[PDB]
């Protein structure tokens, strides 16, 4: 075979041969659950507050009807990889506009541990509802990033959501 | 600039030794240059965006007393002009957070976005 080396050069790597003295998916690699419902996964603030989420994952999305589809299946796939256990599998909640969430829910239904909070990622009340404090990682994504043509709008939302979470 | 400078340099206000340093990426026209030549000893102009920390150190904003931001009232998009003012206050607080920013917004919810900035 060949050896994947992480040295700082090619010549340092060029020394190995020189110096010698159901519970899952249909395939196996992931986890699969039955196609749930958008009304099942939509939460309100009070329901998400009573849903105790510690060490979980929140995802912030600045999406709309005019925005392009990002595609989050590739994001949520290695979270549900079978190199861990189902108790170890984290919970994911998506915060944003229910219009973009409806545009993407037709792709986003075959996955477990997935919630949806319609609203606004800038809403401090919504962030307190999803317990961003206990959340392991907030992921701030932007969907209008390749329709806007100005640095003033370029990542402007992402910067605001980051600053609000830090504040 | 004229409506600001009359209110800032008016006789009724107490005599002000404070100078005014502008900062704007568009080079001014001849009439704005004539206004600067009018209030020569009190105002200076320096071309540049506010989104450059080299420009901010060039205009000495850390040594400046207070930063001011004048928003375009009559804009075709009251959220896009709001957004530009947001990014300007973001850049000034990113360079030097220990300064007083006097700015003007266009709505009330944008006040919360200004509050989002830590400094
Ligand atoms: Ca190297
Ligand atoms: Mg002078």
């Amino acid at each position: 075979t060949l050896g994947f080396f992480i040295a700082s050069d090619a010549k340092e790597v060029k020394r190995a041969f020189f110096y010698c003295k159901k519970k899952y998916d249909s395939t196996g690699m992931f986890h699969w659950c039955a196609p749930k419902e958008i009304e099942k996964v939509i939460l309100t603030r009070s329901e998400a507050a009573m849903t105790v989420l510690s060490g979980h994952v929140v995802v912030c999305i600045f999406g709309d009807v005019s925005s392009a589809l990002i595609g989050l299946r590739n994001l949520v796939m290695p979270l549900r990889a079978s190199n861990f256990h189902y108790h170890e599998l984290k919970h994911i909640v998506f915060v944003g506009s229910i219009e973009y969430l409806k545009r993407e829910w037709e792709t986003l239904h075959n996955f477990p541990k997935v919630s949806i909070l319609p609203g606004t990622p800038l809403s401090r009340a919504d962030l307190r509802a999803v317990n961003i404090n206990l959340c392991d990682m907030c992921v701030i994504l932007s969907a209008n990033q390749n329709n806007i043509d100005d640095t003033s709008l370029q990542d402007k939302e992402c910067i605001l959501a980051s600053l609000n979470i830090k504040s | 600039v004229s409506n600001f400078l009359k209110d800032f340099l008016h006789k009724d206000r107490d005599d002000v030794n404070v100078e005014i340093v502008f900062l704007h990426n568009i080079s001014p026209n001849l009439e704005l240059e004539a206004l600067f030549k009018r209030h020569f000893t009190q105002v200076e102009f320096y071309q540049g965006s506010v989104l450059n920390p080299h420009d901010l150190a060039r205009v000495k904003i850390e040594s400046a007393d207070a930063c001011l931001i004048l928003a375009n009232k009559y804009c075709a998009d009251p959220d896009a002009e709001d957004a530009s003012n947001i990014m300007r206050v973001i850049s000034i607080k990113n360079y030097h957070p220990k300064i007083r920013i006097i700015t003007q917004m266009l709505q009330y919810h944008n006040k919360a976005h200004l509050l989002n900035i830590p400094s």
